[PDB]
This record gives C-alpha cells, structure tokens and sequence, in this order.
C-alpha cells in the first residue's frame, strides 16, 4: 500500500494561515496511520475538522486532536475509547515528525503532536506514524503563538482537513 | 518537564 497523505488547513483566530500536508506511515503502523486518516476525512462522521491545537510549546511541539472536550481530557478513536500502542519501529528523528499524544501505555485515542525539534526521550513512549510533507513554516507560524506551559494567545485551528493521496 | 500527555499533564 502507498503511505497515504492528509492536509490540514490551519486558521488563526478564524483568518487563514496556510496549509500542513502529511505522510502517513502505514507501512510501519497501519492501525496508527489508519485512525488519523480517517479522522482527518471525517469519514466515520467525527474527527478534527474545526478542532484547535489546546496546547503548543515553542522549541518542542504542536498538540492538537482533541475534538471532543478541546482541552487534552477527550478525543477518541475510530476503534473506540483507546487503543493500544503498534510498535515503536519509528523514532521521534526531528522537526515535523508526527506522534501519537497519550496518558501512558496503550491509550492511543485521537490526540497527537507535530515535533518542532528532535523529542528523543520520547522514543518508546509515544508512537510515530507521520512526518510533514509541506508546509513546516505554517507549523513554524503556528508556533509562535504557544508558550512554556502550553497556552496559546490566539485560537489555533483546523479548519479544515481532508486526503489528498 | 516536556511530556505530551492526555489529562495528567507532569512536568
């Protein structure tokens, strides 16, 4: 199967900011990549379209996914409640990878984050199954309105996402 | 310190 791409247009306080695009590693986590997928398509009739990014940290990530309580507490998956971790083959390697947020061993739900630098001591812990294909300077912009305890000055949102490829 | 959790946010 060919790793599958989704786009994320991001908004600031409802103005648009620009495009994110993904590659999904579903030749390493078929199961991980499947849910944000079909998440980001809204196919199973939820998912992330009009959620925001509850909590970005300059200088380490963008967390977002959460599209039932908008504050890190909710989320789901598309097999239920949670699911468990696949493996941990892939590696937090840098900038733009993409992970999967949790609250400890296998309670995969639909929170992720975007890396804005290299997350090595979460190796293990936390399971990647994406990169950013284009558009790491709109996560770059994104950034900006983050701070160390995570808040952020203005609404980050996805106002729209879907599959390209 | 600089975890992405879900709920219990540690430091």
């Amino acid at each position: 199967m060919v790793n599958p791409t989704v786009f994320f247009d991001i908004a600031v306080d409802g103005e648009p900011l620009g495009r994110v695009s993904f590659e999904l590693f579903a030749d390493k986590v078929p199961k991980t990549a499947e849910n944000f997928r079909a998440l980001s398509t809204g196919e199973k009739g939820f998912g992330y379209k009009g959620s925001c990014f509850h909590r970005i940290i300059p200088g380490f990530m963008c967390q977002g996914g959460d599209f039932t309580r908008h504050n890190g507490t909710g989320g789901k998956s598309i097999y239920g409640e949670k699911f468990e971790d696949e493996n941990f083959i892939l590696k937090h390697t840098g900038p733009g990878i993409l992970s999967m947020a949790n609250a400890g061993p296998n309670t995969n739900g639909s929170q992720f984050f975007i890396c804005t630098a290299k997350t090595e001591w979460l190796d293990g812990k936390h399971v990647v199954f994406g990169k950013v294909k284009e558009g790491m300077n709109i996560v770059e912009a994104m950034e900006r309105f983050g701070s160390r305890n995570g808040k952020t000055s203005k609404k980050i949102t996805i106002a729209d996402c879907g599959q390209l490829e | 310190x600089l975890l992405v959790x879900a709920g219990l946010v540690l430091a």
